[PDB]
């Protein structure tokens, strides 16, 4: 999963 | 969109090294929002709510 960075 | 992204439970867009992005949709969450206690960005897939709801 990834981040909004 | 991303920049525009805000978390699900608190409705901010900050802290966006915590805030974890909606695999299924545009939505996110803060990890330290979401209960259960989430310690950390997880390695696989993540799915909000209301992707969830979509599931069979
Ligand atoms: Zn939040
Ligand atoms: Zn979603």
């Amino acid at each position: 999963a990834r981040t909004k960075q | 969109s991303v920049n525009k992204v805000t978390c699900l439970v608190c409705r901010k867009g900050d802290n966006d090294e915590f805030l974890l992005l909606c695999d299924g949709c545009d939505r996110g969450c803060h990890i330290y929002c979401h209960r259960p206690k989430m310690e950390a960005v997880p390695e696989g897939d993540w799915f909000c709510t209301v992707c969830l709801a979509q599931q069979v």
